[PDB]
């Protein structure tokens, strides 16, 4: 897919 | 030979945060403690290893060429916003923009299954 939202969950968030 | 969008021109870029968002280290440690040289939001100056990002080393290269949203930041390179479906904005696995799936030309309406490159960036 990969996505924003994917991209939050594959990163581990922002800090 | 990589495309500049004329919006993405002239604009203020915000002073780079020197450490990992992801990590929070520098750019001479990344997780494993090597050197990696960051990747900076022109609009909050947030920043991240490409490593951190996910990036392949073909991204980071076309990424570090161009105005970059961090993920946070990212608005749709077609309408210019985030939106009601900000969540579901496709990244381009070839220069990281964004786009709304009804923004895209043409529109999409099911998520693509695979690596998905954007309008700009498709040959
Ligand atoms: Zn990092
Ligand atoms: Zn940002
Ligand atoms: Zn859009
Ligand atoms: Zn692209």
């Amino acid at each position: 897919a990969r996505t924003k939202q994917t991209a939050r969950k594959s990163t581990g968030g922002k800090a | 030979h990589m495309l500049e969008l004329p919006h993405e021109k002239d604009k203020p870029v915000a002073e780079p945060i020197p450490i990992c968002s992801f990590c929070l280290g520098t750019k001479e440690q990344n997780r494993e403690k090597k050197p990696e040289e960051l990747i900076s939001c022109a609009d909050c100056g947030n920043s991240g290893h490409p490593s951190c990002l996910k990036f392949s080393p073909e991204l980071t290269v076309r990424v570090k060429a161009l105005r970059w949203q961090c993920i946070e930041c990212k608005t749709c390179s077609s309408c210019r916003d985030q939106g009601k479906n900000a969540d579901n904005m496709l990244f381009c696995d070839s220069c990281d923009r964004g786009f709304h799936m009804e923004c895209c030309d043409p529109p999409l309406t099911r998520m693509p299954k695979g690596m998905w490159i954007c309008q700009i960036c498709r040959p």
